């Protein structure tokens, strides 16, 4: 393979041209995350409350509570 | 065979290459157009018959 | 290159290359340094001091593994003159070449302290005074005194 | 005049800094500046010594220049074109001078130019296959190596050799930009066996060592 | 560097209800340009050469009589197979209506094949098969006919499996008892379904009934 | 010459000779015309294999070569009545199947050229339907195609027909993307010059279910955030309140990153966050697409935004000065706390003889290979293989392949997947021998610093 290594002809140089390989070569993060956590504390609050009854003021007694009681 | 005819370029500037496998003649014969600058009178072969 | 004109480290350059290419030949230096510092005195300080700077290209080319030192017991009463002329000359080389701040940080290194011990004498006085007095005719201040102070919070 | 003339700066920008002097073209690069890498090989490298604090601080890379092949390039030239009135043997110890004037003077340039081998392998093929054409063949198995390179005891004619090297060869498109090593050897003067012919280079022992031997020699006769 | 036949054409154009837009898609050197060569010449007895792959593709529209002689006009874009082309084959797949896979009687379904079916179900298009080149099992690889028969039933229960896997609605299963595939060999002219051969077999022979047979 | 014969359906209508036309172009939306170049008609030809027959009027239904609408057409055209105007759409450009991940620069011997070279790249962008070319800001010409012959052909078009200078080529490299490993443990938040409106985003990753959902529209947001919840949780368990923070999707209508709005106590400020959503999600796909490591695209992951500090009023100067804001806080976050980088995989099936499947096998090594199968061919005498190899290692791989097993064995490749280069991107310690093979740990590292190099300085 000529692979850039040799003569392009070997004719007047003098050699035969043959060429061979080198043999011898080788903080909010917490506090951001628990307003995440009171996040769903809210919404899965009044989601469970609205389960059991979405009268907007059952699930806020459960969704108020459970903001209050787990900021506590 | 005798050869058909007879500076500075980027491309091959020597830091802004990824070599992982170097090109070879073989390539440079199965996509003349590819892998060659000057590329003229060049037929251009392929088959996977 | 024993026979050579002078060193050119062209026959050093070879053996590492060989090594280079298998460890067979990195055991045979192994072998081939204790044998030379086994036949040491059998040479002139030509083929001494050619010989030197071959085992020293072999070190800093790391070539030779600093293990080596083991070899080499500095009490007065073992050193040939002709091996103290040879590591005189090793050490010459290996401070001018590597530089004497990578020397004097690898001959501090614990990690090759077993082997430096025959070469740095603490426990043994009287071969501490004469290895101390070599390395500073050789010109090596800063190990020798730090060693000597060593010597001198000993008692 | 300024086409005539080379200026050469060494800056935070060039850490090289070459030069050319009596027939020689040399480079320095201190270690300090942009070696990360660095090696000590071939002879073509002079480890220059810094005598107070007697550390090896810079290289120099010597090459032979370009005006000092091309005059050994001619002289061979003139050998050729005045000998058709001489013996093989008169054309052989103009050959022997030529070669031993060139290889003495400069002696471990001619190892790093690449340029030169090639030089001399022409040469010397050139001055062989004259010899040839006086007889009246080149035919390449009437006269192998054994005819020209015996002694003049022995009725050869006496050639000394840098013609049967092996040539390192490594991809020209790098080896144009940033001095990749050596992958392959292209071959020398073609001899007849594996045969290995041996060399003028190999007896000639190079100045960086001899300038050391000096030193030591008449600083100890002193 | 045709006088009363382009009308005929042209009215054929206008009835917008013989004509159909079928895209020639398959693997690679699976027999795609022999078919359209063959049949050019069958109609007209009136880069790529050298690379012996198509790049681009090619559209060609002619007029075809069916196993009755109603004429039709027919839209068939001739598509490269290479899979690194697969745009020609988009292009053709947007413009035209159906499609006619070309399937390889000795190799089966490959890389591009079933790619093709993917994209030919995800573009709602309307899937045909032809496998080709069956001389390749009795010339070339000499095989018993029942055990080329084997290999028929399993490239189409392949290729059915496939279409299933990219397709929830089973609309459509493919066997040739519903017209979906031919039999063919562009080079050798021979290009027949259960439909054209019960038929050959009824027109030599005795009156018996081709549809019934075919079934 | 160079002008083409568009090629193409008329689905309604019936086209002839001279008549003028109206075209649509690829951008143009109803409410954007300059888009529309408007012409007529020259010739027109119906088509056997290479043969024109040229007609003066063409029906619905049928294909056509019309010669006129060149010039102002691109890949797709929708052609409408010229003059005749009741109003149009156009259809929505050719979607492809395979992405175009190949990459070669191209320049002139001489920059004297440097119009001629172009006007023959934007004839061969007219010729290929999936060529990608784009002249980038380093001030190169850098085309985007499918495999090595795909760019053999190109260039032999370039250099043969379009345009006859005499032109130097890079060498193939491929386009990366961008993706992290875990969450951005803590952030930094990017407030307005004038300083109004504070922007508290994180990052993190994505899974790939999800990400490909993106990509085969299974999840287009096209539907009511309804429809987004019951998706997200009925199949990942994702949260209701996940689904309703989701807002947008990024680098384009297809992105495989999702923008995230959680912080409810401040989320109820829908007066301002409801208002600034639109620069919130335009600096999100901006950050998305123009890359925070080596100006590429990211892929597979999911920012949250945690704390919106509105300015009261978020009039213009918000408004206009909140986009680098935000993709700012975008690329804090990224790089923040994981980089990592991405790069293209290759399908490659060879069929071979019996015997030389150990040979491909070795080939296979060499490149980083991972065959995954080997399987007889029913009812033939041949093998068939199924592997992955990464893109940077399949160039040459083909014949290489045929070389070694003197051409019995044969490899198609395609784009798969994206993946993970083992390397670390962003480490000083790691210093590149500038010309030898890397090993593993630095793949990424180098991969940086020489696009960087060349693009982003
Ligand atoms: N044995 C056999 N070979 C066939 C037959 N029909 C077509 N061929 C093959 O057809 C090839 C001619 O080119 P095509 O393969 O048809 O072109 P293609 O299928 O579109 O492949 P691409 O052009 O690259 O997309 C020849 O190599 C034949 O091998 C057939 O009936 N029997
Ligand atoms: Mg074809």
């Amino acid at each position: 393979m000529y692979n850039g290594i040799g003569l392009p002809t070997p004719r007047g140089s003098g050699t035969n041209g043959y060429v061979q390989r080198n043999l011898s070569l080788v903080p909010d993060i917490l506090d951001h995350e628990r307003k995440r956590r009171v996040e769903l504390r809210c919404l899965e609050l009044e989601e469970m409350m609205e389960e059991q009854g979405y009268e907007e003021q059952q699930i806020q007694e459960k969704v108020a509570t459970f903001r209050l009681m787990l900021l506590e | 065979f005798e050869p058909l005819v007879r500076d500075w370029n980027e491309f091959n500037d020597i830091n802004k290459i990824i070599i992982r496998q170097p090109i070879r003649t073989e390539y440079k014969i199965a996509f003349p157009y590819l892998y060659n600058n000057l590329p003229h009178h060049v037929h251009l072969t392929w088959y996977h018959t | 290159c024993a026979q050579q004109r002078t060193y050119e480290k062209f026959f050093g350059l070879l053996a590492g290359r060989f090594c280079m290419l298998k460890k067979e030949y990195m055991e045979s230096f192994e072998g081939i340094f204790k044998e030379q510092y086994d036949t040491i005195h059998r040479l002139e300080t030509n083929k001494l001091r050619n010989v030197a700077k071959m085992f020293a290209h072999l070190l800093y080319t790391d070539s030779l593994p600093w293990s080596v030192l083991e070899c080499i017991k500095l009490s007065e009463e073992t050193t040939t003159s002709s091996s103290r002329i040879f590591v005189k000359i090793f050490f010459q080389e290996l401070c001018e070449y590597m530089g004497l701040p990578k020397l004097n940080a690898r001959l501090k290194d614990e990690t090759l302290q077993p082997f430096f011990e025959g070469l740095l004498p603490r426990d043994n006085p009287r071969n501490t005074r004469f290895a101390i007095n070599f390395f500073t005719s050789i010109g090596l201040g800063g190990l020798t005194d730090e060693l000597r102070e060593h010597l001198k919070n000993t008692p | 005049q300024w086409e005539n003339s080379f200026v050469s700066v060494y800056s935070k920008d060039n850490p090289n800094l070459l030069f050319n002097m009596c027939g020689f073209e040399c480079r320095i690069l201190p270690k300090c500046r942009t070696s990360y890498e660095e090696f000590t090989h071939k002879d073509g490298v002079w480890n220059l010594q810094n005598e107070v604090t007697k550390e090896r601080t810079a290289q120099c890379f010597l090459r032979v220049d370009d005006e000092s092949m091309q005059r050994f390039h001619n002289r061979v030239r003139q050998i050729l074109m005045a000998s058709g009135s001489t013996t093989f043997t008169k054309i052989v110890n103009k050959w022997n001078t030529a070669l031993i004037g060139l290889m003495t003077y400069f002696r471990e340039a001619v190892v790093n130019t690449q340029e030169l081998l090639d030089l001399l392998v022409k040469c010397e093929n050139k001055i062989q296959t004259r010899i040839k054409i006086g007889l009246n063949s080149k035919m390449p198995s009437r006269f192998p190596p054994v005819v020209f390179y015996t002694p003049k005891e022995l009725g050869g004619l006496g050639m000394l050799s840098m013609g049967h090297v092996l040539i390192p060869q490594s991809d020209l498109r790098w080896s144009k930009q940033t001095d990749v090593g050596i992958t392959h050897f292209r071959s020398g003067m073609s001899h007849e066996e594996d045969q290995l012919i041996p060399n003028l280079y190999r007896y000639i022992q190079p100045w960086e060592s001899e300038f050391i031997d000096s030193q030591r020699v008449w600083a100890e006769y002193a | 560097t045709t006088v009363y036949e382009m009308d005929f054409l042209a009215d054929l154009m206008d009835n917008s209800e013989l004509i159909r837009n079928v895209t020639l898609c398959g693997h690679l050197h699976h027999g795609k340009t022999c078919f359209v060569d063959c049949l050019i010449e069958q109609t007209h007895p009136e880069t790529e050469q050298e690379r012996g792959v198509g790049i681009k593709s090619t559209p060609v529209t002619v007029v075809l009589p069916d196993t009755k002689g109603k004429s039709y006009l027919f839209n068939i874009m001739d598509t490269p197979g290479h899979v690194n082309f697969s745009d020609e084959v988009t292009a053709g797949l947007r413009i035209s209506d159906g499609v006619v896979l070309f399937i390889d009687a000795a190799e089966g379904v490959m890389l591009n094949t079933e790619r093709l079916i993917k994209h030919a179900v995800q573009e709602r298009l309307a899937v045909t098969v032809c496998i080709n080149k069956i001389d390749r099992l009795i010339l070339e690889l000499k095989l018993p006919p029942t055990d080329a028969y084997y290999k028929l039933r399993h490239i189409v229960d392949e290729v059915n499996g496939l279409i299933s896997m990219y397709s929830t609605d089973e609309n459509l299963i493919l066997s040739p008892l519903l017209g979906n595939v031919c039999f063919s060999s562009s080079q050798y002219s021979i290009c027949f379904t259960l439909g054209s051969f019960a038929k050959i077999y009824a027109d030599t022979f005795g009156d018996i009934n081709y549809q019934e047979f075919a079934k | 010459g160079v002008q083409f014969h568009a090629f193409g359906r008329v689905l309604s209508g019936t086209i002839h000779a001279g008549q003028p036309v109206k075209v649509l172009g690829e951008n143009y939306t109803l409410e954007d015309e300059e888009d529309s170049q408007i012409c007529t008609v020259g010739r027109l030809w119906i088509s056997v294999a290479r043969y024109h027959i040229e007609v003066n009027r063409v029906p619905a239904g049928n294909w056509v070569l019309i010669e006129g609408v060149d010039q102002p057409i691109v890949k797709t055209a929708t052609i409408t009545e010229p003059r005749g105007n009741e109003e149009a759409q156009i259809f929505r450009p050719l979607k492809f199947n395979t992405t175009s991940v190949i990459k070669i620069a191209v320049e002139p011997v001489n920059p004297s050229e440097l119009p001629k070279m172009l006007d023959g790249l934007r004839k061969v962008n007219k010729s290929y339907p999936s060529l990608t070319t784009k002249v980038e800001e380093s001030g190169e010409h850098v085309i985007l195609g499918t495999g090595e012959l795909y760019l053999d052909c190109v260039m032999h078009d370039l250099r043969k027909m379009y345009s006859e200078i005499d032109i130097k080529v890079a060498d193939p490299v491929v386009t990366f993307c961008e993706t992290v490993v875990e969450t951005s443990s803590l952030k930094c938040f990017a407030e307005t010059p004038n300083k109004k409106n504070k922007i508290t985003m994180i990052a993190e990753p994505l899974e790939k279910g999800l990400a490909e959902d993106i990509e085969n529209e299974v999840v287009q947001i096209t539907w009511n955030r309804k429809k987004l919840g019951e998706f997200f949780q009925t199949k990942y368990d994702w949260d209701l309140l996940a689904a309703r923070s989701i807002w947008a999707f990024g680098p384009d209508a297809t992105g495989p990153n999702i923008l995230v709005d959680d912080t409810l106590p401040s989320e109820v400020d829908k007066a301002l966050l409801g208002s600034v959503k639109d620069s919130i999600v335009q600096g999100f796909q901006w950050g998305t697409r123009e890359g925070p490591l080596c100006d590429e695209l990211i892929r597979n992951v999911k920012f949250k935004i945690l704390d919106a500090v509105v300015a009261q009023e978020p009039l213009h100067r918000g408004g206009g000065q909140i986009i680098p804001t935000a993709r700012r806080v975008v690329y804090s976050a990224f790089l923040m706390a994981t980089p990592r980088l991405m790069e293209p995989y290759y399908f490659v099936e060879v069929q071979a003889p019996a015997d030389c499947v150990s040979a491909v096998y070795t080939v296979l090594a060499r490149r980083r290979g991972h065959v995954t199968q080997d399987a007889p061919i029913p009812g033939s005498p041949l093998y068939t293989i199924k592997a992955f190899i990464p893109a940077i290692d399949s160039f040459g791989f083909e014949t290489d392949l045929r070389t070694h097993t003197q051409g019995q064995a044969f490899s198609l490749s395609v784009f798969h997947h994206w993946q993970i280069v083992p390397g670390d991107p962003l480490d000083k310690s790691i210093v590149i021998r500038p010309l030898e093979p890397q090993p593993a740990p630095h793949l990424a590292r180098e991969f940086m610093i020489k696009t960087r190099r060349r693009k982003g300085l």
